[PDB]
């Protein structure tokens, strides 16, 4: 439900 | 105003969570900082010229852990500096920075820590926060697990966040059901369980030492944020504290005049204060920090942003913002430090990046 991370 | 004196990146080439500047150091001693990521602790002395000196690391003899944070602490026992360090694996280690070996660690959380914290007045209690919905209070003196703060109106999903107030007589956690808990650990009940951990020592007794469940905390809401709440700061009596929505808030419970000692776990009313706003920083575990003094806030966002703000002045509406950018910091500022002289500001990457700012 939420991301942690923005990045590959 | 902050000037970026340099940079370099760790060989692991993974995520670096965390970054704690040692405060507990000696007169005119090195500028020391640990950083954690992959399984790795590290540390590094600053120096002029924006010089950042690696000295040694502790890699885990598990590469499948994954520290998340650590924290400084003393030990009492031999007067050192200590350095605590927790991750995906739910094991606290206690590591002696001097020779980078650990001495001893805590086993108990049914997963993954998220936050370490040493209480502000004595050296022996720390606290953890963890995936498994709970805290603990430990005493690292005599490595008795003191108490367990969870269950009935505990955290009802990852403990993200936890802080102690100055004073060290209470506690506030954040998760990601969303809510804030306040627990005060100045009870008479912890007061004595406190008592009870010192003067307990498995060499002389064969009963083993008996935790306190707190279930039920000294005040909850989830009146500040619509999302987790993954870092939270007493300032003062005042609150700060983070979800991933782009705001730091510093709120109160209560009403504007209620002090927080008089608070009861009835209460349903808040008074916000402030609000810090700032962009794209919308991913969770992104953490902010304060100086020494608390007179400056930083925090960096999820595309390599540095924002530290000026908490000196009357109403903290009123806070100016300085910006700092640098075209070759581009990934997930996690978590930022300042030296105690609050000369220096280190910020860690999800690059594995390290970035040098002097004041």
């Amino acid at each position: 439900a939420q991301r942690k991370f923005a990045q590959s | 105003s902050f000037k970026c004196v340099n940079s370099l990146k760790e060989d692991h080439n993974q995520p670096l969570f965390g970054v704690q500047f040692n405060w507990h150091s000696k007169e005119g001693d090195p500028l020391v900082f640990a950083t954690v990521g992959s399984n790795r602790v590290t540390l590094y002395e600053c120096h002029s010229q924006g010089e950042i000196r690696l000295l040694q690391s502790y890699v885990d003899a598990d590469a499948d852990e994954n520290f998340y944070t650590c924290a400084w602490t003393y030990d009492s026992n031999t007067s050192h500096p200590l350095l605590a360090v927790a991750g995906s694996r739910g094991i606290i280690r206690i590591i002696n920075p001097i020779t980078m070996q650990c001495i001893k660690h805590y086993v108990g959380h049914g997963n993954a820590i998220n936050e370490l914290k040493f209480h502000p007045r004595d050296p022996n209690l720390l606290l953890s926060v963890s995936k498994d919905h709970a805290l603990r209070l430990w005493n690292i003196q005599t490595d008795t697990l003191v108490a367990i703060f969870g269950g009935v109106e505990g955290h009802r999903d990852e403990v993200l966040s936890a802080d102690y107030d100055l004073l060290g007589e209470k506690i506030m956690s954040c998760g990601m059901d969303h809510s804030l808990k306040l627990w005060r650990i100045n009870s008479k009940r912890m007061m004595n369980a406190i008592k009870e951990s010192y003067d307990y020592n498995p060499n002389k007794t064969n009963r083993p030492f008996i935790s306190q469940k707190i279930h039920f905390p000294d005040f909850s809401t989830r009146d500040i944020h619509r999302n987790y709440v993954d870092c939270v700061r007493w300032l003062g009596d005042l609150i700060l504290s983070k979800s991933c929505e782009n705001a730091i808030v510093c709120w109160k419970p209560g009403k504007m005049e209620d002090d927080i000692d008089k608070i009861k776990p009835s209460e349903s009313n808040v008074t916000i204060l402030g609000r810090f706003d700032y962009s794209q920083c919308d991913i969770w575990y992104m953490r902010f920090s304060m100086d020494f003094w608390q007179k400056m806030l930083a925090l960096g966002n999820q595309v390599g942003k540095l924002y530290v703000w000026d908490l000196e002045v009357e109403d903290p509406h009123k806070a100016k913002c300085t910006t700092l950018t640098h075209h070759k910091c581009g990934a997930a500022i996690r978590q930022t430090s300042f030296s105690r002289d609050s000369s220096i500001l280190i910020a860690v990457c999800d690059d594995a990046s390290i970035w040098r700012w002097d004041r």
